[PDB]
């Protein structure tokens, strides 16, 4: 699994492979990790069990309208449940959401963090994705949707856990 | 009364759509009223009503059945939701449907008091004419407290012609012999697999139906031949669920078929007093004239099925919404309109409801 | 334990084997895997327990009363109770369902998964069975009775958890 987060000329995306594995045996091809959440103004990404993310991302949602949908605050409230909830600690996933704001990791430690650049790579193939997106951010003006395509697709090459199936959803404000 | 069971699903059929077989059941079960007062004295107490247990999804009729039925027997009526008792006492079912006959039986007092209610001059001007705080439980009591202490032309008159002590002896009478009550959602009181809350209210109304006496302040009832509808969607848990001694008191069973697209069309305009002839004398007393076409009847019947099928089936409840939704225009400009003739066409339908119907996510705050 | 779901020419199958193995041992070789749900509309496998998938059953189709029969959104409320629940978090089997209009995985994780042809493998022979399946689907006219056969066979000769009794249930609408 490999999911990448890129931020840039007020556009930013979140893309992610739909390799499933089970054991050395390939499960399912085209999971769809990622998705739009908050009435279209958040764009989330998840590594780990589909039903665990789904979780999370419903109650994100709710954290967000106690917060009136301040991306910070409610990661904040969303990892302290995490953490705490004895239903909730069971869950195993990574979380990955941006919104025109700026992009952060949810872990179930309860770690809430923020990338240097906002630059998110998280699963199996997540340090393989950051160092080739790091490479172009800084040595290219390609555009943050072509970053975090070229950037899967290598992480794909090189994971044995992720395939080159894709799911991306911009978000512009410009 | 002394109508045969297809002479009460005929009167059924005015209000309620479909569903003959809860109509031919209910039927039934009024009937062997009459049936049973033809019996001997020694019959008449070993026969008790048949109660009747309607089985389908909510809004189907299964109430307006009950309604009409209890209408149609001028019996006194009273629906309760057996979930209400999970956290007020059982006995409380017969007293509020005695208040309910004591007012059934005075207004219809008035009535037989109402009309009762020459020189040439005598009929010139004959045309010419022409505080005691308590807590909620005992409320009710410190009125009556309130009422003792301060006894201690239509009014006069009225109340110099009726007999209060025959209007009180009389409600009891038309409840221990024409009564009836709808117990809705008892599906919810099975056992899941709570249990004993849920089933703990079985067993508080199971007097009520095995014949037992209930004290009211308007006189001393008994349960015995009171008859009793219960209704669930029996979805979750099966009426075997019920416990032993309330199954055997409900010895009619009938399923309520599910609604479909053709009975909305039906339900719009067939039924007597129909929504869509509600509204068209509505819009009559702002001077506009209202008319439906077959197609613009058609499509809010297909309306309210996809709003069911997207993401709730409420069942024809969905027809009072979305036509409401769609005139909504014509109710609030109805003033000025006045004197003209506007007419709801499939085009006018597709108008002002295709946009909402085809967001799922506004169609489960607007309709 | 193997399960093949084929659907093709207007006909859907599940197909399972009856294989029970406890430790190193065959417990017993004639179970039945396979059974029809919902007033036979629908039909269903399961690998796990006997018991464990008998309570799902039994609950899915409650939650297909309260959705008419559909088969997506039940599906997904019976994920919601089962990964909820504290009874049914302790189940433990993988349950495999289809009608006409689709079908789709099932897990104890809350996951709901439709695969890419509607071609359901499960259990520990279940990538034996996809393989063939997959190889028939696409090079044969084969109906999907007898690619569900065939596959189910030879999952039983190379997985040592799989026999060749054969339970099926196929479901016609053309
Ligand atoms: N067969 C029918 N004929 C006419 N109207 C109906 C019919 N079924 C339902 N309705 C309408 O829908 C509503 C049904 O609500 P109700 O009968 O109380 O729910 P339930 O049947 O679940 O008890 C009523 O307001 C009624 O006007």
């Amino acid at each position: 699994t490999t999911i990448v987060s890129v931020r840039r000329n007020g556009h930013v995306v979140i893309a992610g492979d739909g390799q499933a594995t089970l054991g050395n045996t390939v499960m399912k091809g085209n999971v769809k990790k990622v998705r739009r959440l908050y009435n279209d103004k958040v764009i989330a990404g998840f590594a780990g069990g589909t039903a665990d993310a789904f979780t999370l991302f419903e109650l994100f949602e709710r954290k967000l309208e106690m917060h009136q949908g301040h991306l910070v605050k409610a990661a904040v409230e969303l990892a302290k449940d995490w953490r705490t909830d004895r239903m909730l600690r069971k869950l195993e996933a990574l979380l990955a959401v941006a919104d025109e704001t700026a992009s952060l990791i949810i872990t179930g430690n309860g770690d809430v963090v923020q990338p240097e650049n906002d630059l998110i790579a998280i699963g199996s193939g997540g340090p393989y994705a950051q160092a080739a997106a790091r490479a172009l951010l800084e040595n290219t003006e390609l555009s943050a949707r072509e970053i975090a395509e070229k950037a899967l697709d290598i992480a794909g090459d090189i994971c044995i856990y992720t395939n080159h199936f894709h799911t991306i959803e911009e978000l512009s404000y410009k | 009364s002394e109508m045969t069971p297809r002479e009460i699903v005929s009167e059924l059929d005015k209000h309620i759509i479909g569903q003959d077989n809860a109509k031919r059941s209910v039927a039934i079960a009024l009937r062997n009223r009459w049936r049973r007062m033809q019996l001997n004295e020694e019959l008449r107490h070993e026969v008790t009503p048949k109660n009747i247990l309607m089985i389908g999804p909510t809004g189907v009729g299964k109430t307006e059945i009950a309604r009409r039925l209890a209408k149609l027997a001028n019996a006194p009526f009273i629906k309760v939701e057996a979930t209400k008792f999970t956290e007020k006492e059982v006995d409380s079912i017969i007293r509020d449907l005695t208040d309910a006959a004591v007012k059934m039986v005075r207004v219809q007092a008035i009535e037989k008091n109402r009309y009762r209610a020459p020189s040439a001059a005598r009929q010139a001007f004959r045309k010419k004419l022409r505080e005691i705080m308590a807590p909620p439980g005992m409320e009710e009591m410190t009125s009556q407290l309130q009422s003792m202490f301060q006894n201690l032309l239509i009014e006069e008159e009225a109340a110099k012609l009726v007999n209060p002590e025959e209007l009180k002896q009389d409600a009891i009478d038309a409840v221990e012999q024409h009564g009836i009550v709808f117990i809705d959602q008892i599906d919810k009181i099975c056992k899941r697999g709570p249990d004993v809350s849920r089933e703990g209210v079985q067993r508080d109304l199971l007097p009520l139906v095995e014949g037992c006496t209930v004290s009211t302040k308007h006189g001393m009832v008994k349960t015995d031949h009171i008859l009793f509808i219960a209704s669930g969607a029996f979805q979750i848990a099966k009426p075997s669920d019920l416990i032993p001694e309330l199954q055997g008191r409900l010895p009619i069973r009938v399923e309520l078929q599910a609604l479909t697209t053709s009975d909305f069309e039906r339900i719009l305009t067939e039924p007597n007093a129909s929504i869509t002839v509600q509204y068209k004398a509505l819009m009559a007393t702002e001077g506009v004239n209202i008319e439906f076409t077959d197609s613009g009847i058609k499509r809010i019947a297909e309306a309210a099925w996809q709003v069911n099928e997207s993401t709730e089936n409420i069942g024809a409840r969905r027809l009072h919404t979305v036509l409401e939704r769609l005139m909504e225009e014509i109710s609030y400009d109805a003033s000025d309109l006045s004197g003209q003739n506007i007419t709801i066409d499939a085009d006018y339908v597709s108008k002002h409801l295709d946009a909402l119907v085809a967001d799922e996510d506004l169609s489960r705050f607007i309709l």
